[PDB]
RNA sequence: CCGGGCACUCUAACGGGACUGCCCGCGAAAGCGGGAGGAAGGAGGGGACGACGUCUGGUCAGCAUGGCCCUUACGGCCUGGGCGACACACGUGCUACAAUGCCCACUACAAAGCGAUGCCACCCGGCAACGGGGAGCUAAUCGCAAAAAGGUGGGCCCAGUUCGGAUUGGGGUCUGCAACCCGACCCCAUGAAGCCGGAAUCGCUAGUAAUCGCGGAUCAGCCAUGCCGCGGUGAAUACG
RNA sequence: CGCGGGGUGGAGCAGCCUGGUAGCUCGUCGGGCUCAUAACCCGAAGGUCGUCGGUUCAAAUCCGGCCCCCGCAACCA
RNA sequence: CAAGGAGGUAAAAAUGAAAU
């Protein structure tokens, strides 16, 4: 019954960058608890960003996250055996989490061969507003758009 | 290939040694 | 088959592989520790009794 | 005709006369019951007062239950003049 | 229910051992069997003494054995028998230094094994169990105890129906470690079966 | 190149291409090209015809392989035809040869499930 | 490795160490929030501990025990068989379906435990399992063990394909009186199903889930992918 | 005995006329949900088309002979 | 700043188990 509001977990800043965000992204890359392979892939992809574009990956990655941020999402709620879906706003914590999660997932959805090039490209596509994650973001906002009827149920 | 008897990895998992996994040096 | 069966367990002749462990306090053939010569059941009894030198509850 | 057993003790008493699977004082009791279930051509014959016959309910539907003694039952499926799955169990 | 043996629960701090010797492997097994056969042989022809403990100590062929008894009446002055061959019959499968001592347990009403054994005798005397429990507790409580508790379980007064008679005065905290709680148990053999008597005796600590 | 009974594997490393023959596997593979003295990491694409001839001549001879040894293997099972042993009956019933568990599993010899129900 | 030294690390024996004691705010009190205080905090993180009682719960096959029954036998010994059977159904699992992947070589970084009726260094034969030798070790001395994921290099290049390892043929080793029913490994050749799971269903809130190997018990051997432990790298999220 | 209709998985019905595909509900069998049963959800299996002949390259289907089932008709003296 | 008197009321979900 959540007596405690569960305090927000804080991370360690990365190497060379100091991000309070990049490490969170590396973590999503991480599988089976191998931060070595995870971090390597991201920094690898950072080197890949430099090639296809003359931009610093610290902004390319930053803007990509900003473009894959759900303004509002759909929430299933009350009365009628939980029949309604109230479109709710998204907390900065949750926009944060969804952005990075959808990025990595869409990144591994790509037909490319190497994990680094998937990350790099999906970030470049998302920075422009083209990524498959941006599709996911825009999709979730469609659902939230179509439910404005009983949005006044709010909460 | 943790169950293939023709790998250093499968030989680890099985425990035993052999040609695919020599007893060091 | 229990009395004549704790006989064989101490008799131990005829082929070396036909010989087997067996709790002494009981007659248990399973979970017999070589260290005490007892089954897991008896061992627990005596450990609570205090009749097992040094043997003490494990908490960590 | 009894055609299949689920209880080994019951099986041995009727087949070989091996009594070491049942209680010793219920040997005659269990015997007369089994012979009755063997001779029975329909469930209606297994209806003597001393048997307290009844079909079981729930997941045991399709089964029957005559009383040996106390809380002890012989359960089975009777079908077309034959009983199957003769079990000895608690009520 | 399910509760751990209040003796084993201590062992380390509060309540020391009962067989205090050290050995490595290849020896522990043999010496423990001998040790237990001593306890087994003693219990038989020494029950009339009512022995609270059977402490045992060793030091390479030394085997010391301390028998705690309420009333050591069965020792009778040196060559008055009841000790001579009696402490010498141990070495018929031992052959080691059968050093048998005898202790005088002062108050038997504060020795848990003795309490339970007195109760278990009364069950076999066909006594009224509930009244026997009550008295034994008060008897223990009468001899200065800080808390007591006796438990007989099963087949009380014969009669087809296993029961459990319960009585306890004062304080008996089993969960506490600094407890000094003596635990005893006894089998009452009856013509209608077997029932067990637990006895808890408690004193202060800190 | 039609090495034994097969020819299929083109541009894909001779130590690997060799594997595509019933009788070669992996150990006999590098064993054959070190004994014939050919580079394992080659193209397989019809390289030096001489290396291919030597390879073919050694491999196809030496030990039995392809359809010939399939016949021998099948004949070794036909050994336990006649009035054969227990191991033959396991080849007869279609059940596992090495006495394993057949109460469950053993689907690789029994085949897919049939389901009786009762 | 020696001389020597034992301050560091470790080893294991007793101790010191926070009790929201100190500051602000709230309150009648308990207490709650917040802050320098320090390794630590408002039961620091885990163990052992399971009230009166409940389930005619479980256990006469650990053992004890009332009653009933068996005694040239419902007891006793032996050889062999069976518990391992298989048209099927459910549970708990292990290995996978690949490229944050697999293979080969090189090179690092643990803890907790076990061993002189055994662990077996280093050589020698052997593709290997293993066999011949044979040193040290009653073991923080010697041995089991190189930890493995990791790192470096190189090779496959996305196809059931160097993924996957089932199944089967042949040849061998070791324990054992003996391994056909029914043992574990080693080597050659086969290389199946599976390309990620229907209705449903499980675990876990911080060293935690996931992933990686290591030890022990029982043990001649071993059907252990189990159980009990050990450490390595190490997430996500909790509005409510 | 005269006309008309009909025999199809276990049950009840389609498909026949415009020959090459046998389909539907229920039941059955497997698996889920539940302490359990029912309901519900998932997934399967199941038919000599009454029978004997004939036409066809091919017959549940088109054509005859019997075999049952159903419905009409059997009037004037 | 403290409430009495007034009114719309959940859903679709049925059974019972085998000597006192
Ligand atoms: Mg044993
Ligand atoms: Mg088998
Ligand atoms: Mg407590
Ligand atoms: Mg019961
Ligand atoms: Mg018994
Ligand atoms: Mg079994
Ligand atoms: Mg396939
Ligand atoms: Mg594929
Ligand atoms: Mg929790
Ligand atoms: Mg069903
Ligand atoms: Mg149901
Ligand atoms: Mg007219
Ligand atoms: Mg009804
Ligand atoms: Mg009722
Ligand atoms: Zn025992």
């Amino acid at each position: 019954a959540r007596r405690r509001r569960a305090e927000v977990r804080q991370l360690q800043p990365d190497l060379v960058y100091g991000d309070v965000l990049v490490t969170a992204f590396i973590n999503k890359i991480m599988r089976d608890g191998k931060k070595n392979l995870a971090a390597r892939i991201f920094y690898d992809a950072c080197k890949i960003i430099q090639e296809k574009t003359g931009q610093e990956p610290l902004k390319v990655f930053k803007q990509a996250v900003e473009n894959v941020k759900p303004r509002m999402e759909v929430r299933s709620r009350r009365v009628g055996g939980a029949n309604y879906q109230v479109p709710m706003e998204v907390s900065p914590r949750r926009q944060q989490s969804l952005a990075l999660r959808w990025l990595v997932q869409a990144a591994n959805q790509r037909p490319e061969r190497r994990a680094a090039v998937r990350i790099a490209h999906e970030l470049m596509d998302a920075a422009e507003g083209k990524g498959g994650a941006v599709k996911k973001k825009e999709d979730v906002e469609r659902m939230a758009e179509a439910n404005r009827a009983y949005a006044h149920y709010r909460w | 290939g943790k169950g293939d008897r023709r790998t250093r990895r499968g030989k680890i998992w099985r425990g035993t040694y052999g040609k695919y996994r020599p007893r060091k040096k | 088959a229990r009395k004549a069966l704790i006989e064989k367990a101490k008799r131990t002749p005829k082929f070396k592989v036909r010989a087997y462990t067996r709790c002494v306090r009981c007659g248990r053939a399973r979970s017999v520790y070589r260290f005490f010569g007892l089954c897991r059941i008896c061992l627990r009894e005596l450990a609570h009794k205090g009749q097992l030198p040094g043997v003490r509850k494990a908490s960590w | 005709g009894i055609k299949s057993f689920k209880h080994k003790g019951l099986k041995l008493l009727f087949e070989k006369g091996v009594t070491s699977g049942v209680p010793a004082q219920d040997v005659d009791r269990i015997n007369d019951r089994l012979q009755a279930i063997d001779t029975a051509t329909e469930i209606g014959e297994l209806n003597r007062q001393i048997y307290k016959l009844h079909p079981l309910k729930g997941d045991r539907e399709g089964y029957w239950s005559i009383t040996v003694r106390a809380n002890w039952r012989i359960t089975f499926q009777f079908i077309n003049g034959d009983a199957y799955i003769l079990n000895y169990e608690d009520y | 229910g399910n509760k751990i043996h209040p003796i084993g629960f201590r062992l380390g701090i509060t309540r020391d051992w009962e067989s205090r010797w050290y050995a490595g492997k290849k020896q522990y097994r043999h010496l423990l069997l001998e040790d237990q056969r001593i306890r087994g042989l003693l219990e038989k022809e020494l029950y009339s003494a009512g022995l609270a403990r059977v402490d045992i100590e060793r030091a390479a062929d030394n085997v010391a054995v301390t028998v705690h008894v309420a009333k050591p009446g069965v020792v009778i002055g040196r060559g008055g028998e009841r000790i001579r061959v009696l402490r010498e019959e141990l070495a018929k499968l031992t052959g080691k230094n059968v050093a048998l001592n005898v202790q005088e347990v002062q108050n038997p009403n504060l020795s848990a094994p003795l309490v339970a054994q007195r109760v278990a005798e009364q069950i076999e005397r066909r006594f009224a169990v509930r009244r026997a429990i009550k008295q034994a507790v008060q008897r223990v409580m009468e001899s200065g105890a800080k808390g007591a508790k006796v438990i007989v379980s099963g087949r009380i007064g014969g009669a087809e129906q296993a029961r459990t008679e319960w009585a306890a005065q004062g304080r008996v905290p089993l969960h506490t470690l600094r407890a000094n709680i003596d635990y005893g148990f006894a089998l009452a053999r009856t013509t209608y079966g077997v029932l067990g008597v637990k006895a808890y005796i408690f004193l202060g600590e800190v | 190149a039609r090495i034994a009974g097969v020819e299929i594997p083109r541009n894909k490393r001779v130590d690997v291409a060799l594997t595509y023959i019933y009788g070669i596997g992996k150990a006999r593979a590098k064993e054959a090209l070190e004994k014939t003295g050919i580079n394992p990491a080659t193209r397989v694409k019809d390289l030096t015809e001489a290396e291919v001839v030597r390879l073919r001549e050694y491999v196809e001879n030496t030990w039995k392989l392809e359809g010939e040894l399939r016949a021998e293997v099948a004949a070794n099972i036909k050994r336990l035809m006649d009035i054969g042993c227990y191991r033959g009956l396991r080849h007869r019933r279609g059940l596992p040869v090495r006495g394993q568990r057949t109460r469950t599993n053993a689907r690789t010899r029994k085949g897919p499930r049939k389901t009786v129900a009762g």
